[PDB]
């Protein structure tokens, strides 16, 4: 998911 | 979790802090179903970049699990982009401000079936905001709730004692504004029951955009897609 | 206003003295699925709807308003209140829905996301040991509420006067101040997964309607029909 | 409207 990318950043 | 030991003047801080920046629209100027639709998912869509940043500034929020975080954003990031929206619509009585340069009125989503509907309840709350002179302190708290309460019951003492802390944040920029004590409840229930309101018209917006994804004739990026998909929606 | 004059003792009173009564199943146990069950739900729901629309009427504040917004805020609530009704019957039934005396079901026996979304409120209300009074204030602020925004100000004095009684309710229980507010807060952020519920619910009777094997009956179509047009 | 009916008697 693009969102746990996104959150991990 | 360090969100508990902050007192409430450190929480409005923090929240006012982390507030978003305010995107725009393309430039250049009448508007049609397909360029309306791809100006506002263009949009949502950077905003959500956002958004992810700005939730992960609210306090107690990076206390979670990275899927718990996950979840909370899913089930919350239109709730999120619409309360945005009717606040930064508030000074515009009659008009939705979804970018600095793209102030929207009813007539205008009439032009896409459905969304005068989503569109009138979006204006009917900004003017509830404007008659209740919400304020940018108690914005943000509300911003908040919804961020950590829309998901929490479909999963949380930790986000519970988080929404506690924010209630306690609330009445405390009450208690300063001279409100008496019935009129601190009054006020904050009054707060509370819009976000019944912006849930509804989340739920509605989600069905709206399912349309469009079927219809394949505004195209959704990979990243509101799955947004999306995390309602599984249809007729749900 | 007959409304804006109650004390709050005198509210819970009313609210109390309003409540409906719960209604029976045709739940015949000899017989063992998803289709069988929605037709008991909605013969049900149908029956639930009569003695709805006469509690409402016993709200206080909710006859002085207009036919027109009488009938809007229930086409607009009704299955909040019908779910509220059902988790708060259920509280005492961890894992369970009492759906009618003779209807009590598991997860087990799209649709098990409602079920588990009912359960889950259910349980939140036994955590917080929720009050008969606590209940029959939120359920009223639920049908003055949920359609107000889709004459308004008499409406918003109305939950005003509800709210000073959750309040009142709560100091009595021995709620320091901080303590009240945040179970206010508590209470009245529940309505919105109740809202939730309500929304995805909708949903789920709309694709039933158009599949037309769980026929409708005459009424929840037409309150049905209220939420699309 | 069935709902109006009975929301009147
Ligand atoms: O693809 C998308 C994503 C989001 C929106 C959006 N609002 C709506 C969503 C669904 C239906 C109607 C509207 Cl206005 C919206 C976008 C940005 C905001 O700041 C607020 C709302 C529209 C299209
Ligand atoms: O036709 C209907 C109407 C209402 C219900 C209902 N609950 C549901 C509604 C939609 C989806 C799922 C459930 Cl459980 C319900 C019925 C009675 C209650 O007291 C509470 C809920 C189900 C079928």
């Amino acid at each position: 998911k693009i969102l746990h990318r996104l959150l991990q950043d | 979790s360090l969100a508990l030991s902050l007192t409430a003047d450190q929480m409005v801080s923090a929240l006012l802090d982390a507030e978003p920046p305010i995107l725009y629209s393309e430039y250049d100027p009448p508007f049609s179903e397909a360029s309306m639709m791809g100006l506002l998912t263009n949009l949502a869509d950077r905003e959500l970049v956002h958004m992810i940043n700005w939730a992960k500034r609210v306090p107690g929020f990076v206390d979670l699990t990275l899927h718990d975080q996950v979840h909370l954003l899913e089930c919350a990031w239109l709730e999120i982009l619409m309360i945005g929206l009717v606040w930064r619509s508030m000074e515009h009585p009659g008009k939705l401000l979804f970018a600095p340069n793209l102030l929207l009125d009813r007539n205008q989503g009439k032009c896409v079936e459905g969304m005068v509907e989503i569109f009138d309840m979006l204006l009917a709350t900004s003017s509830r905001f404007r008659m209740m002179n919400l304020q940018g302190e108690e914005f943000v708290c509300l911003k908040s709730i919804i961020l950590l309460n829309s998901g929490v019951y479909t999963f949380k003492d930790h986000i519970h004692r988080v929404l506690d802390k924010i209630t306690d944040t609330l009445i405390h920029l009450m208690a300063k504004a001279g409100l008496t004590l019935q009129q601190q409840h009054q006020r904050l229930a009054q707060l509370l029951l819009i976000l019944s309101h912006i849930r509804h018209m989340s739920n509605k917006g989600m069905e709206h955009l399912y349309s469009m994804k079927c219809k394949n004739v505004v195209p959704l990026s990979d990243l509101l897609l799955e947004m999306l998909d995390a309602h599984r929606l249809h007729a749900p």
